[PDB]
């Protein structure tokens, strides 16, 4: 009631503050999602987390709290789905007994972008992506885990089909798999692209020289390129791997720095 | 379990939020 006003206006005062447009974006649907709740435990959470982020300056912290209002929003009361209540408390969880930003981060949108595919596929991998990440305390790990489920739940958003999903469901283990053997990060954001290339159905083509791995995708579209950016660059940013990005026509170029 | 599931979900939210207005 008027806690939903008072959000609107809230989530306007930080698209005038700041400039980046992912915070804009999730104050935008933070104010959307809590004009169609009517729990009032909602409500107050999402406007509770408005509030702090606008009492901070930290771009990093503020995207973090908008975080918590879309994904309490998006499933944080009765009368929505049982299985989305449950990924919700499993990031929520991940995140609180969490010190990494980045796994905070990485958990968040992991759990949104599952919630929003209504996917099946999707939400049972971040389910148990959330759970093996909890179930360890190596945060090197837990990064790589969150990092595969992510770009994973991006390909059924973006609306990948049964089959493609499939075929990128076993690069997910591939991924998870490889770093609990220690694998090097830079080949795990290598796993991260060819996840994304079989999800949307494109080829590949990788030349190594051991310093330049580069990765040369062709036939991607404007939406398909921005999913797979999305995807890399965050994976990137999580595992603290340089990446350099070149696109040109139908054609993207990813170099992978160690 | 809905209700229940919710009530964490607010719960563990309020703690997590707290948690990140602290930290700087």
């Amino acid at each position: 009631g008027s806690m939903k006003e008072e959000i609107k206006r809230l989530a306007e005062e930080l698209k005038e503050k700041t400039k980046n447009e992912e915070i804009k974006r999730l104050a935008e649907e933070a104010a959307e999602l809590a004009e169609r709740s009517d729990d009032p435990e909602v409500l107050e959470v999402v406007k509770k987390a408005l509030e702090e982020a606008l009492k901070s300056k930290n771009e990093e912290k503020i995207e973090l709290l908008l975080l918590v209002a879309v994904l309490v929003a998006e499933a944080g009361s009765v009368d929505a789905v049982e299985e989305k209540l449950e990924i919700a408390l499993l990031a929520l969880k991940l995140a609180e007994e969490s010190k990494d930003p980045r796994i905070i981060r990485g958990a968040l949108r992991a759990a949104i972008a599952a919630l929003r595919s209504d996917d099946p596929l999707a939400l049972k991998t971040v389910k148990e992506a959330l759970e093996r990440a909890r179930a360890s305390k190596d945060e090197r790990l837990i990064r790589a885990i969150l990092a595969a489920a992510y770009a994973f739940a991006l390909l059924a958003v973006a609306g990948a089909s049964a089959e493609r999903l499939k075929e990128a469901e076993a690069i997910v283990k591939e991924l998870i798999a490889a770093a609990e053997k220690g694998a090097s990060p830079q080949e795990l954001v290598l796993l991260v692209i060819e996840m994304m290339v079989k999800g949307m159905g494109v080829t590949m083509e990788t030349h190594r020289s051991g310093n330049e791995v580069k990765v040369v995708i062709k036939g991607l579209h404007e939406s398909q390129q921005e999913v797979l950016l999305e995807a890399v660059l965050f994976a990137a940013e999580l595992m603290g791997v340089r990446v350099r990005i070149r696109f040109k026509g139908d054609t993207v170029t990813i170099v992978v720095r160690e | 379990r809905k209700k229940e599931l919710a009530k964490e979900v607010i719960e563990t939210a309020k703690k997590l939020i707290e948690k990140l207005a602290k930290e700087e």
